[PDB]
Formats: structure tokens, C-alpha cells, sequence
């Protein structure tokens, strides 16, 4: 082990660490945004506090919430046709981060 | 330095009507408009970028 | 036997390759099915014709034409929240077949 | 002992993510009533997308739209009583929390 | 230690495999074929897996695929995949029966 | 000496510990179990403890839950943090009780 490896084993866990930092922050983004979303556009039944009484998992919650949102506002058409089928039930993931990203539009329109 | 030049850009369009006023009227008035509601305007300004 | 048997495992492989084949041919579906929306939705200066004049390989016509389309139809703010970035020069893959799906979607309801 | 020892011992695993998720939840709560802030009250080039183009951390950046809604709403008179001192380029940190809570209540009577 | 993980995954994957057969085959060969009673008359569990396939076979897979496919009407002596192609072709019959 | 001090924490925590478990256990099992009577008897202070805590246990938990979580019908040898799940499922029980 010379300096120079030294140098960039130091570098790499410096960047890895903050690579780590960057994606806490990102998480805590993300439940803001549900948090919000709940908040402004559904019921107050679905709230994080009622959903973990009845004792349901954190990004269950989440997930859930983006569902709601989903059918809520983007229309059965276009659910169908980004996720290739009408029920939302097991389409969690990037796709679900797709039509919550198109009823976060989809309101932004309807304001 | 792109964000400014805009503003600086507005600014000029703002300018030139402010000056045709000051000289057909007397006085001219430009409004300085921040991230900010209508009912929000009354209020002072401490420090603030203008949109 | 034994070599009945492995034989038949291996001849089984071979059936596996066969599917293997019939996926690349559903690839070869779906290029020309993005060739159709690139004629449709584009200029005639992204034709393959041309582009192949300049010298691109045809994944990268085929990239070029699904990141125009997607900027074309799917709106900056759904392109930025699904790629969880605003430029697309960087998200050629399974996240730009989900905005060309997205592209795909937004063309029906425009229709 | 033995086999439920590391059992519970993994359980204390448990405890210890338990306590990163919440700590989580906690930078959530914090970071994301300042990202609301500088997006309800600041301008649009301020923005992180931005600021992270221009390259600098996201640290960087909620202190900046903290030290840009306490120069906004919080009065100088009360930023040189609080902070003791006019300028804030140096006073980030729990001053600086008491000042964007002093923002907030700001806000809240502007309203 | 990564080795005997896999090993043991391989253990629950045959374990998962002489469950699904158990629980066809006492319910549709016999109980003269149990478990405990091959155990008390002798015979190793692969001995008692293989002869259960055996059984299998011969009451499900028919006399002209065994001595086709197989090559052998007797199944004394086909062990291996050609004996899971027949287990297979079992589980066929049973679905379709 | 604030080792001393920690210790002296700890000290506490499993005094009060103690002490409610012998308040509770006093009202809800039997005073021939009480702490004097079993120093008479002749057992130390965590053998009585862990005594009252499996009595706790055969009360409280029935002997169902009690071989769901020891593992084993018996609460004889089951003591550590199994022991302390079953008592805290007494706590339980007595709590929806």
C-alpha cells in the first residue's frame, strides 16, 4: 500500500460517505412529500398515525398514500396504459413513482 | 450571471416606459416584483431577490 | 441413461436459446414499433436514413428518437420527477422505456 | 443464551435501525419544513436543482435558503439582538434555527 | 460460511421437493408406502423417495410411455432425470386427472 | 468513579425492576412465595426472582403461549432473554386481564 493508494481508498470513503448523506437527505424529501400529499389531498383516515395504529409499515404507508393519489387523480386510461394494467395493487416502485409523478402534475393543471 | 442578465433585460423594458411617463407626465413608477401574493405587496421589504 | 438424460437437459438449453430468440424478435417488434412513433411524431431530419449518413449506430437512433419523443410529449416536470433529473442524455434503459411508455400515453390522450 | 443470545442480540440490530429510521424522520421534519419555506417564499433560481448545477452541498444549500428567508421576513434589529451580529454568513447552525423559527412566526402574523 | 449457506439451501430445496411428493403420494398411492413403515422395514430415505417415485410412475405414467420415453417397461433400473421426467410426466397426469 | 456511579444505575434499575415484580407478585400468586419466607427457605435473591418471574409466566401466560415462546413445555430451564419475553408476556396478560 503506496500513498497513492492510500489517497484514493481515503477519497472513496469520503465520497461514499457522502453519497450516503445525499441519500438520507433524499429519503427525507420523500416524506415530506407524502406527507404533504396526504395532507392536502387525502382523507384524514389515511394518515401515518392512524395507518401505523393499525399497524402498517412505514413505506406501506407510503406506498399506499401514492395509490390513493394515483387513482384519485390520474385518469383509468392513462393508469392502464403506463402500467400496462388497471389495478395499482402490486405496480409499487418506478412505476408507482411514475403515476405519482403524473398526479403531481395532474393537480398542478387542475389548480 | 444568466438570472441577472434577465433581470437586467426586464429592467431595461421597464425603464424605457418609465422614462416616457416621466416625461409625458411628470412622474414614473416601476414596480419591483418579488416571490410574493397580491395582498402581500402593502407589506415592507428588508432584503429580498427580485423575480 | 445418464446420457439420455443429459442429453435431454441439454437439448432443453437449446429450447431456452429458441425463447431467447423469439424475445429478440419481440425486440425487433418493439424497434419498429418506436420507428413508427419517430416517423409520426418527428421531424424527417431524425430519420434513420440520415442519421446513418452522419454515422450512428441504430441503438443510438433508436435512443435519440425515444428522448425527443419523450421530451416532446411527456412535460419537463414529469420528465424531471421520473428521471429524478432533467436532462435524459444520461437515462438510456429500462427508465427511458418507461418514458416512452409515458410518451406512448400521452399521445393516445392527446389524440 | 446461545441461539436466542444472538437472536436478541440481532433484535438489538433492530433497536439500532429503529433508531436510524427516526433520526431520519427527524432530518425529514427539519429539512422539509425549510424546503418549504424557500420554495413558498424564495426565488425561483435558489432553487436546488440549481444550486446543486452550480455545485454545492445540500448543507450548502438549506443554510443558504435559511440565511435568505431570516434576511427576508426577520427584521435586522431583531437579527443584531438574537444573532449579536448583522451579518449571518457566519451564524449557521442552532442561532440559525432560532432565527428561521423566528421566520416562521413571521410568516405565520404576515398571514 | 457462504458454502454450507448454499448447502443448506440446497438441503430446503429437496426438503421442499420430498414434501410436495409426500403429500401427493400418501394421499394417492397407499399407506403401506408411509414413511415410518418403509423406515421400520428398512430402507434409507433415498431408497424410500426413489421407490415412492417409482410408485408414482407406475400408477400415473402409462405402461407404453415408460417403455418409449424410458426405453425400459421396468422402472427397477431408470433412475436419474430420466425417473424426473417421469415424475414430471406424473405430475402431468395428476393435473390432467 | 463514575464507573461507580454507572454501576450504581444499574443497581437501581434492577432494584425497582425487583421491587415491582414483587409487588405484583405478591397481589396476583401467593404470599407462600414471599421474599422472606424463600430466604428462609434458603434461596438466593435472583434465584427468587427468577422463581416469581416463572410463576408469573405459569399464571399469567397459559401453558400454550408458554410453550409458544420458551420453545418448551417447561419453564423450568428456559431463563435469559426467553425468560424475560415470557415475563413481560405476563405483564401483558395481567395488563388485559
Amino acid at each position: 500500500l503506496s500513498i497513492n493508494e492510500r489517497i484514493t481508498k481515503e477519497l472513496a470513503e469520503v465520497e461514499e460517505r457522502e453519497r450516503i448523506e445525499k441519500q438520507l437527505l433524499l429519503e427525507a424529501e420523500r416524506i415530506n412529500e407524502i406527507d404533504t400529499l396526504a395532507k392536502a389531498h387525502l382523507s384524514n383516515h389515511f394518515n401515518k398515525e392512524v395507518l401505523l395504529a393499525k399497524g402498517y409499515t412505514l413505506k406501506d404507508i407510503m406506498q399506499a398514500q401514492r395509490r390513493e393519489l394515483v387513482r384519485k387523480f390520474v385518469p383509468i386510461e392513462q393508469i392502464k396504459a403506463i402500467a400496462k394494467v388497471s389495478d395499482i395493487s402490486h405496480i409499487d416502485g418506478e412505476i408507482l413513482e411514475q403515476l405519482v409523478s403524473l398526479a403531481k402534475v395532474n393537480i398542478k393543471l387542475r389548480k | 450571471e444568466v438570472e441577472l442578465a434577465r433581470l437586467k433585460v426586464q429592467l431595461k423594458n421597464a425603464l424605457l416606459n418609465c422614462i416616457i411617463s416621466y416625461r409625458f407626465h411628470g412622474i414614473g413608477y416601476v414596480l419591483v416584483k418579488t416571490k410574493d401574493t397580491l395582498i402581500d405587496l402593502e407589506q415592507p421589504v428588508n432584503i429580498e431577490l427580485p423575480i
